[PDB]
């Protein structure tokens, strides 16, 4: 938590999981319609087995 | 390709004459056909966490 403590925080791979979001939502409802796993979660996982 | 076009000759007496003659070979391309199997189109039930085009 102490940001004097050293940590690395630069580089692309800290951005890939937005510019993707991103990247599918400019696509439009195609790539939604088709990833709808990570924005939509189950409505039971007992049922989704 | 003739196979006898060059033969030894003898100017001091020719005697007889051996015959000979022309062919034409035959090359060949052979056509195959290949295809696919008919493939299912499935509605997406890998969906239990994983996703599913």
């Amino acid at each position: 938590d102490s940001n004097n403590i050293k940590y690395v925080r630069e580089d692309a791979k800290k951005m890939h999981k937005l510019w993707a979001h991103i990247r599918m939502a400019m696509e439009g409802s195609r790539a939604i319609k088709d990833n709808a796993k990570e924005f939509v979660p189950h409505p039971d996982n007992t049922k989704a087995t | 390709k003739i196979q006898g076009l060059v033969r030894p000759r003898d100017p001091y007496s020719n005697a007889d004459v051996a015959a000979k003659d022309l062919r034409q070979l035959v090359d060949n391309t052979i056509k195959v056909a290949s295809g696919t199997p008919p493939i299912n189109i499935p509605p997406s039930m890998l969906r239990w966490i994983q996703k599913n085009p």
